[PDB]
């Protein structure tokens, strides 16, 4: 099957003498598994998923030291950027990075990623060939030239084809029965007040995992892709998700409508009706 | 396992 | 430079008046990451509000899940007030049990 690992890094400078805050979050199949935050009492990478407790202290030490280095690196790059963009000291700035790999169905490297954003906008990114860069503006063209001269791409390419892949395979092994779990949605329909003979029927899907899901209302079992109200999928805070879809219906005609719920944990799609 | 930066932006 | 937070206010569990529950305030698609999120009961700030750790999405946008213990009743009102640099004024969204 297809899998992925990613490290999301953020560095924010703040008004004053105080140094930037650096946060690094690791993910495997979009699930946070490690985290480092320079704001903590004793800054260190910490497991964020039970299965990471398997890693010994040499791992946490190595990773924490890598992060202490990143903190400085981001401090330097943030300063360089202020110069490229002609910005004064005393403002708030944000530098972000996303790095990692995607494995194909054959479990081989499908694509390597390494990009940066500044003030929330694309700054520079390594292309799929993992040899050349795409700069988003003039300032980033400065970085691009600098890195082509230094051969920065070769460093990331080795990481993306070596370490990223090796460790992603290891993590998938250690967290087998976890990343692959599913929680079927528990669904129900609510009924809400008729604006002049018209009632709103709302289909709720709750407690599901993962978050991918599709809710579809139908009339007499026939598709109803058009006048349907949806809500962005949301976290319940307990690890599961929620979502709902509603549709306006003529009071007295609600037994005709059915809501279909599709989700990987479901033995078959769910079919619901008001009451 | 994360990557570290070498050359700066 | 600035992206305006999208807000959803809802309970962790289907609500029943009198029954303890958890009220969520999910704030997404905002930048910069600094943000002030508070939860209100009848116009008053709720003291204990938990906040998930700083996280961002594929489009570089940040998101936070704030929540607090609460007990829905027929009379009390609950809301989330979000203040962020991308909006002139703080934004208040009320909890609606039908959403």
């Amino acid at each position: 099957g297809p899998h992925s690992m990613r490290y999301f890094e953020t560095a924010v400078s703040r008004p004053g003498l105080e140094e930037p805050r650096y946060i690094s979050v690791g993910y495997v199949d979009n699930k946070e598994f490690v985290r480092f935050d320079s704001d903590a009492e004793n800054p260190r990478y910490e497991p964020r998923a039970p299965w990471m407790e398997q890693e010994g202290p040499e791992y946490w030490e190595r990773e924490t030291q890598k992060a202490k280095g990143q903190e400085q690196w981001f401090r330097v790059s943030l300063r360089n950027l202020l110069g490229y963009y002609n910005q004064s000291a005393g403002g708030s700035h944000t530098l972000q990075q996303m790095s990692g790999c995607d494995l194909g169905s054959d479990w081989r490297l499908l694509r390597g990623y390494l990009q940066f954003a500044y003030e929330g906008r694309d700054y520079i990114a390594l292309n799929e060939d993992l040899k050349t860069w795409t700069a988003a503006d003039m300032a980033a063209q400065i970085t691009r030239r600098k890195w082509e001269q230094s051969g920065a791409a070769e460093h990331y390419k080795a990481y993306l084809e070596g370490e990223c892949v090796e460790w992603l395979h290891r993590y998938l092994k250690n967290g087998n029965a976890t990343l692959l779990r599913t929680d079927s949605p528990k669904a129900h329909v609510t009924h809400h007040p008729r604006s002049k003979g018209e009632v709103t029927l709302r289909c709720w899907a709750l407690g599901f995992y993962p978050a991918d899901i599709t809710l579809t209302w139908q009339l007499n079992g026939e598709e109803l892709t058009q006048d349907m109200e949806l809500v962005e999928t949301r976290p319940a805070g307990d690890g599961t998700f929620q979502k709902w879809a509603s549709v306006v219906v003529p009071l007295g005609k609600e037994q005709n409508y059915t809501c279909r719920v599709y989700h990987e944990g479901l033995p078959e799609p769910l079919t619901l009706r008001w009451e | 396992s994360s990557v570290v930066g070498v050359w700066y932006l | 430079i600035q992206k305006t937070p999208q807000i959803q206010v809802y309970s962790r569990h289907p609500p029943e008046n009198g029954k303890p529950n958890i009220l969520n305030c999910y704030v997404t698609q905002f930048h910069p990451p600094h943000i002030e999120i508070q939860m209100l009961k009848n116009g008053k700030k709720i003291p204990k509000v938990e906040m998930s750790d700083m996280s961002f999405s594929k489009d570089w946008s940040f998101y936070i899940l704030a929540h607090t213990e609460f007990t829905p009743t027929e009379t009390d009102t609950y809301a989330c007030r979000v203040k962020h640099d991308s909006m002139a004024e703080p934004k208040t969204v009320y909890w609606d049990r039908d959403m």
